[PDB]
């Protein structure tokens, strides 16, 4: 089995940038490495073949090279249609194989998020158990630490998160936290808060409120 | 012109079976080599079976030896994939995919030329329930102020997937819906926000309409300040 290493996991870049992927092979595949790009919802879409042989219809600022093991994607000049993932794909021998995909972002300045936290609805409190909600909204880069923290406990294995693709307008990333708690747990407590560390932030931002009405 | 048409995707428990169909159209089925590639929410590419132009040779990632079997009918010009021994681990959307010729020379081992549109498989002991609804309201440290955020929680569905819009569509400026995540219970759980000016409040109402087919679930939770 013939694995793909891609490098990198994903580059931020504008439009009219030079980008550059390579895909690395454990063995050698003489020339039977092709390039797709994928968009989210759609199928993959075939780029080049043969390492360097365009596919028909291709715009030509997508240019493959390489031979053996080291192989290497080019787009000489980003265009807003190119953000999208892109995998390369070993043909030489059986089963089949991928590399892990590389993500072309869009390339923004810096935003600290806002920061906001929503304690459970008397509602769902009636069922048994309560969901704490913290929203970091409109962020960029994607990297972010959500801590969640009762009674100055700091939690683990209680929480998920969610993130959204970059925004159509803003290029920013919202992202959601969801603790979980059982409701006899949730009144047994007060305070409960949101530490959100970004590279924005000069300090971490904490939100919180304390359960009763306050 | 050229497509690949698939179907037979669905939900099944752990343990069953399923058939996966793709059929084909605008060019020589019999003379192509085929293949069948899968990719899990979130996660890449992974190619599962392949098989012949005459269907004489048939090869099978090591994940699903002994569990999956590829075939082709020629009149049919139909790709099938039998998936028996089905496990939460093979839930992804499944594509068929044709190899591409160089030249005319027909090579099974190629770049994939054309792909179906994908058919979803969900291995879960999971049963169909509608979502319980849930207000993510406004809040405050002062009376007044600039930008609020206010949303809604939608917890405890299955399956995929649920639609959520903000007053009948009226609403669309500063709404994310998040990706749903899949909780230890085997239910889904997502939510929706929307960041609204702080004078809105008490005078906008704001409702999350909330709709989940698979369940014929519809929802509206109209969301205030407490």
């Amino acid at each position: 089995e013939i694995v793909l290493t891609q490098s990198p996991s994903s580059v931020s870049a504008s439009v009219g940038d030079r980008v550059t992927i390579t895909c690395r092979a454990t063995q050698g595949i003489s020339s039977w490495l092709a390039w797709y790009q994928q968009k989210p919802g759609k199928p993959p879409k075939l780029l080049i073949f043969g390492a360097s042989s365009l596919q028909s219809g291709v715009p030509s600022r997508f240019s493959g090279s390489g031979s053996g093991t080291d192989f290497t994607l080019t787009i000489s000049s980003l265009q807003p249609e190119d953000f999208a993932t892109y995998f390369c794909q070993q043909a030489h021998s059986f089963p089949l194989t991928f590399g892990g995909g590389t993500k072309v972002e869009i390339k923004r300045t810096v935003a600290a998020p806002s920061v906001f936290i929503f304690p459970p609805s008397d509602e769902q409190l009636k069922s048994g158990t309560a969901s704490v909600v913290c929203l970091l909204n409109n962020f960029y880069p994607r990297e972010a630490k959500v801590q969640w923290k009762v009674d100055n406990a700091l939690q683990s294995g209680n929480s998920q998160e969610s993130v959204t693709e970059q925004d159509s307008k803003d290029s920013t990333y919202s992202l959601s936290s969801t603790l979980t708690l059982s409701k006899a747990d949730y009144e047994k407590h007060k305070v409960y808060a949101c530490e959100v560390t970004h590279q924005g932030l000069s300090s971490p931002v904490t939100k919180s409120f304390n359960r009763g009405e306050c | 012109q050229v497509q690949l048409v698939e179907s037979g995707g669905g939900v099944v428990q752990p343990g069953r079976s399923l058939r996966l169909s793709c059929a084909a159209s605008g060019f020589p089925f019999s003379s192509y080599g085929m293949h069948w590639v899968r990719q899990a929410p979130g996660k890449g590419l992974e190619w599962v079976a392949g098989v012949s132009y005459d269907g004489s040779y048939k090869y099978y990632a090591d994940s699903v030896k002994g569990r999956f079997t590829i075939s082709r009918d020629s009149s049919k010009s139909t790709l099938y994939l039998q998936m028996n021994s089905l496990r939460p681990e093979d839930t992804a959307v499944y594509y068929c995919a044709r190899p591409s010729a160089i030249f005319g020379i027909y090579i099974i081992l190629n770049g994939l030329d054309v792909w179906g549109q994908g058919t979803t498989v969900t291995v879960s002991s999971a049963s169909t329930k509608g979502p319980s609804v849930f207000p993510l309201a406004p809040s405050s440290k002062s009376t007044s102020g600039g930008t609020a955020a206010l949303g809604c929680l939608v917890k405890d569905y299955f399956p995929e997937p649920v639609t959520v819009s903000w007053n009948s569509g009226a609403l669309t400026s500063g709404v994310h819906t998040f990706p749903a995540v899949l909780q230890s219970s085997g239910l889904y759980s997502l939510s929706s926000v929307v960041t609204v000016p702080s004078s809105s409040l008490g005078t906008q109402t704001y409702i999350c309409n909330v709709n989940h087919k698979p369940s014929n679930t519809k929802v509206d939770k109209k969301v205030e300040p407490k």
